[PDB]
């Protein structure tokens, strides 16, 4: 009954724009990190206060914000074709 | 006549005496305004930035 309105409230979360992934390189200081998007441009940007120490990493894939380009949460990877190689028997 | 100018000449004397605190108070303000201008140029651009290669 009320589960439909729950999906309607999920559409309000769908209004949020997706962020842009990137690959970190190294760090100049704690306030300056060098990240490189999959597209190839590099950005020295600041970071927000909600992240943790696991964000730093030695060049691990991260996602960049759409404005400050700060890293919110790092996604490990994504692969479309993998499932077609999973089914061999 | 010589006492006349003797009563005239201390005017610009005292007029430049108040011109001492004129500049000295003005220049220190502007100095603090120039130190405030140092925070300006250091504020720009803050974040974010993009990497580039010097030629």
């Amino acid at each position: 009954t009320k589960q439909y309105e729950k999906s309607e409230n999920d559409l309000k979360a769908l209004q949020s724009v997706g962020q842009i992934v990137g690959e970190v390189l190294k760090q100049l200081t704690e306030e300056k990190f060098i990240v490189k998007a999959t597209n190839g441009p590099r950005y020295v940007v600041g970071c927000r206060r909600q992240l943790d120490k696991s964000k730093l990493k030695p060049g691990t894939r991260v996602a960049l914000d759409m404005t400050t380009l700060t890293i919110m949460r790092y996604l490990p990877r994504e692969v479309d074709p993998l499932v077609y190689n999973m089914s061999h028997e | 006549d010589l006492y006349s100018r003797y009563k005239k000449l201390q005017q610009e004397l005292e007029f430049l005496e108040v011109q001492e605190e004129y500049i000295k108070d003005e220049q220190k303000n502007l100095k603090k305004e120039f130190l405030h201008a140092q925070e300006e140029v250091k504020r720009i651009q803050s974040i974010p930035l993009v990497i580039g290669q010097f030629l």
